[PDB]
């Protein structure tokens, strides 16, 4: 973990509420969605998900 | 509604007459849903027959 | 090239072969053909 | 979106040469006319057939309450003009423009919806301004305007996530293929039954059905016919509340030859009547007649013609005739017979068609090396 040999210890976090919409677009970018489907509600259902 | 017991009841004859309509695969859609509320709920004799 | 020499000289097709063949005919509209079985 | 405008076109068009009773179709186009404001159609069925007299002066009343609308407009659109957002310009000028489409078909059309499409804020959108341009283009049965409709979203506009949108597009084309006489796309682009939705140009969710089985028999092979139409989960519904319809369709599978023969007659008075079946009503009875004539002879390769008679209509004549003029067509693919009065069968394409089928593909592939080789040789 020392700085010279490792200069940067970036985190990821649980993907946040916007992020999760993020991903969520990004999984759902092949699928048939139907229209009335609401990604944004889906995204705040799951609180504190895995992406 | 809360009232469950009724709900898995009218979930059965919704299968029942899309049997009779022919339409199999939302009469399965039907059966399956009234099985997973009626799951959770108590099931009196008659509903658990009539489920079955 | 063009010849020339010889000037002195679906959407509306592709049915019409199956068109002529039966423009003549079809007179009864097929009802009538019913009618003339009942006839028989 | 538009919700009676197909129901308008398909009465005019009923009104070719069953206008004697007016109040089937007239009395609704009279109340269509009042109804949107529909001002071109009812000068359009003055120029065709009905005085109006004085149902004219009141309806150029409603073509004053027009002028209001085109007053609103007016209004509308130089109120947006100064408003400094965007598109409200175009959004009351569409808007606008549906009314005007409701009153005029050249009005609405053209210009009217085309500077709104100009604008492009959202493909979504622009994608509602083309499903407006091809329904119109389908009710006058303008065959450009939808050729150039269908071309515009399928190429550009349907790129992009539109669920709902390919679902109701695809009915629009599969419409325009049953106006057609190439009912075979048609049968394929009707596999959305499961979500047509209750599109507006579809009468019902029945009728799309009816136009479905109807199209699907003539294009569809046995093997298909009962995986996807006899077996058909959705449609088994739609044909128990039609009990013709069901007994047309099970009658073929079933071969229930007599019953469907009486059946497809119901269907040819239907297919005459409606509008978009009617161009080929004997187009569709006739390739039917075909087909059911194939499938009684492909079990048997000697039938008595007595026989045929029992199975469809009694008279042995008639039989005859229709077997006659069918295979002279090269279609019934059979030899018929006199005196013995009984029906034989053609050779089948595995057994020496085989030879015939290469031939058929080598002539005009050979022919094509003869005209290119010149062309090189000089």
């Amino acid at each position: 973990l020392r700085p010279g040999r490792i200069d940067r210890k970036i985190e990821f976090p649980p993907p946040n509420e916007e992020a999760r919409l993020d991903i969520l677009k990004i999984h759902s970018r092949k699928m048939n969605l139907t229209r009335g489907i609401n990604l944004r509600k889906i995204a705040e259902l799951m609180p504190g998900a895995s992406g | 509604m809360d009232d469950k017991a009724l709900l898995v009841e009218v979930q059965l004859l919704e299968s029942k007459t899309y049997h009779a309509l022919s339409n199999l695969p939302k009469a399965r859609a039907a059966l399956t849903s009234a099985r997973t509320t009626a799951n959770a709920i108590y099931c009196p004799p008659k509903l658990q027959a009539t489920l079955d | 090239m063009s010849e020339k020499k010889q000037p002195v000289d679906e959407d509306n097709w592709d049915d019409d072969n199956v068109e002529d063949d039966f423009s003549n005919q079809l007179r009864a509209e097929l009802e009538k053909h019913g009618y003339k079985m009942e006839t028989s | 979106p538009k919700n009676p405008d197909l129901r308008i076109a398909q009465l005019r068009f009923l009104l070719s040469l069953p206008e004697h009773r007016g109040d089937a179709a007239v009395r609704d186009e009279l109340m269509a006319a009042v109804r949107d404001n529909n001002m071109a159609p009812y000068y359009e069925a003055l120029c065709k057939s009905l005085d109006w007299q004085i149902d004219v002066d009141l309806l150029n009343k409603m073509k004053k309450a027009n002028e209001d609308e085109l007053k609103r407009l007016d209004e509308e659109l130089e109120d947006a003009e100064k408003n400094l957002g965007e598109s409200e310009i175009r959004d009351a000028m569409m808007a606008k423009a549906e009314y005007l489409c409701r009153i005029g078909d050249k009005e609405g059309a053209l210009t009217a919806f085309r500077k709104t499409y100009d604008k492009t804020v959202a493909l979504g959108h622009r994608l509602d301004i083309v499903f407006y341009l091809l329904r119109i283009g389908l009710f006058y049965m303008d065959n450009d305007l939808i050729t150039r409709n269908t071309e515009k979203a399928k190429s550009l506009i349907e790129e992009g996530g539109d669920w709902d949108r390919r679902n109701r597009l695809k009915v629009y084309q599969g419409l325009y293929c049953v106006a057609i006489r190439d009912f075979k796309q048609a049968a394929e682009l009707f596999l959305d039954t499961v979500s047509t939705f209750t599109s507006y140009e579809l009468m019902d969710y029945k009728t799309f059905v009816t136009y479905t089985v109807y199209v699907s028999m003539i294009a569809l092979e046995r093997p298909d016919l009962r995986e996807k139409v006899i077996k058909g989960a959705e449609i088994l519904e739609v044909l128990h509340s039609l009990p013709a319809v069901r007994q047309y369709l099970f009658s073929l599978y079933e071969c229930r030859y007599s019953v469907f023969f009486q059946s497809l007659a119901v269907v040819e008075q239907e297919m005459k009547k409606d509008w978009l079946f009617a161009p080929h009503y004997r187009y569709y009875v006739r390739e039917m007649r075909i087909h059911a004539y194939s499938q009684l002879l492909e079990s048997y390769r000697s039938l008595t013609l007595g026989y045929m008679a029992e199975a469809f209509g009694v008279g042995v004549e008639f039989i005859d005739q229709e077997l006659s003029r069918f295979i002279a067509a090269g279609r019934l693919h059979c030899k018929i017979d006199k005196v013995n009065e009984i029906v034989e069968t053609n050779r089948p394409d595995s057994k020496n068609w085989q030879y015939q089928e290469t031939i058929k593909k080598g002539d005009l592939l050979l022919n094509r090396v003869q005209k290119l080789s010149r062309v090189i040789n000089m």
